[PDB]
């Protein structure tokens, strides 16, 4: 890509590179256009469309798109690591102020997406990029989509299992910005402990059990339309009385409250990104 | 009307009127080329359900009105641009993560299909999101599509 010099490799292949003209360091994602495995370009094109319309300091920034040889080259701002590597770099042990800082930035980026009518749908630690300056960006919009139009349903099959909410596990075909708030709560739990998935189920049934066992099983009054969902099945009634204290030790009562607001099983009860940003957990803080 | 067949027909009539150079274009040609992609993608197991619904045809018409030049000079070129707009609709609005290129390609020059993808996205990405986010805009477009018949 004449303009860019590939420095190192770090739906496609990602490289750290240098702009030969400004010497700025960028990330280049290459998308092969003559692939053997049909598909890929389709998701890259959706990502380009969304990312052109989502310019925010906490959303990974697309600078440009180059079409040369049998490839699409997406130029992004460079970020050194993803949250997974970050957990590895620091023994999975974040200072509470960094916990708060990362949740804050995550909510700002997510807040921005949702107010623009975009659902991310793939929030997980590897889709979260962290700068050496401490700046977090939501990345990887390959699974994202615009919403608002009248539709009979969306893909029932979105979000890696460990970050998928109960309504989607029960097969809800329509969902809103709530799906990302659930996944944000899961990530908050990783940050606030030792950086391991809160709910690592091996399949759907196991996943729902892990959730209910910690949070309590939702009753009919908290979630009236639950038993009507396409893949609803009776679960045991686990009690709502289990303490969250040892699950998220970096958090005081104020953070535990926010976590339970994000991790509500009934999607309509989940706190929105914007409300979460007005929660007392962020009351003092700084980056506002 | 509110049905897919009706709006497809409004879309087809819109294309014959816009592409005034194409004397032997039938308004059923565009319906036939679109129905054909959809049924193909379904039978070959790329999707569980058809993509062509009333909302998506409106979405497609919104791209077409702004992308398809009145100066298209052959039925083949019209099929290539329409199929480009259709492919972007599937990528943007479809329920599957990815769709294969094959059904959407009718040109021997692959590089031109991709250049056209990038150029439609650079013109349209704002409206593609707006028609989702702004229900009165969706209504305006749906209404113009019907008034095409
Ligand atoms: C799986 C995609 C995330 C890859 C990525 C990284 C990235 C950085 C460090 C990693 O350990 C892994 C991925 N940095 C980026 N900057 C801009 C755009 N994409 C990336």
């Amino acid at each position: 890509m004449q303009k860019y010099e590939k420095l190192e490799k770090i739906y496609g292949t990602v490289f750290k590179a240098k702009n030969r003209e400004t010497h700025e360091i960028v990330a280049l994602k290459r998308v092969r256009l003559d692939d053997d495995d049909e598909g890929v370009p389709s998701s890259a094109l959706r990502e380009i469309c969304l990312l052109k319309e989502l310019k925010h300091k906490n959303i990974v920034r697309l600078h440009d798109v180059l079409h040369s040889d049998k490839k699409l080259t997406l130029v992004f701002e460079f970020c050194d690591q993803d949250l997974k590597k970050y957990f590895d770099s620091c023994n999975g042990d974040l200072d509470p102020e960094i916990v708060k800082s990362f949740l804050f930035q995550l909510l700002k980026g997510l807040g921005f997406c949702h107010s623009r009518n975009v659902l991310h749908r793939d929030l997980k630690p590897q889709n979260l990029l962290i700068n050496r300056n401490g700046e977090l960006k939501l990345a990887n919009f390959g699974l994202a989509r615009a919403f608002g139009i009248p539709v009979r349903c969306y893909s029932a099959e979105v979000v890696t299992l460990w970050y998928r909410p109960p309504d989607v596990l029960f097969g809800a075909k329509l969902y809103s910005t709530s799906i990302d708030m659930w996944s944000a709560g899961c990530i908050f739990a990783e940050l606030a402990n030792a950086g391991r998935p809160l709910f690592p189920g091996n399949d759907v049934d196991d996943q729902l059990k892990r959730i209910f066992r910690l949070l309590g099983t939702p009753t009919e009054e908290q979630w009236p339309s639950m038993t009507k969902l396409p893949d609803y099945k009776p679960y045991p009634m686990y009690p709502a009385t289990t303490s969250l204290v040892n699950v998220v030790p970096k958090l005081n009562a104020t953070g535990r409250d926010l976590l339970q607001n994000l991790l509500k099983c009934n999607p309509v009860q989940r706190i929105s990104a914007e409300e979460a940003l007005q929660h007392p957990y962020f009351s003092d803080f700084c980056p506002p | 009307q509110a049905s897919t067949s009706e709006l497809l027909r409004c879309l087809g009539e819109f294309l014959c009127r816009r592409c005034y150079r194409l004397k032997h274009l039938s308004p059923t040609d565009p319906v036939l080329w679109l129905r054909s992609v959809d049924r193909s993608l379904l039978l070959q197991g790329w999707q569980d359900q058809g993509f062509i619904t009333p909302a998506n045809v409106v979405f497609l018409y919104m791209l077409c009105r702004d992308v398809i030049s009145s100066e298209v000079g052959s039925d083949h070129e019209l099929q290539a641009v329409l199929l480009t707009c259709l492919y972007l609709s599937y990528s943007y609005m479809g329920n599957e993560i990815s769709y294969p290129l094959k059904p959407f390609l009718v040109e021997s020059c692959k590089e031109a299909f991709w250049d056209r993808c990038l150029s439609v996205i650079n013109l349209m990405s704002s409206k593609m999101l707006q028609i989702n986010a702004d229900p009165h805009y969706f209504t305006q477009v749906f209404s113009d599509l019907k008034n095409e018949s």
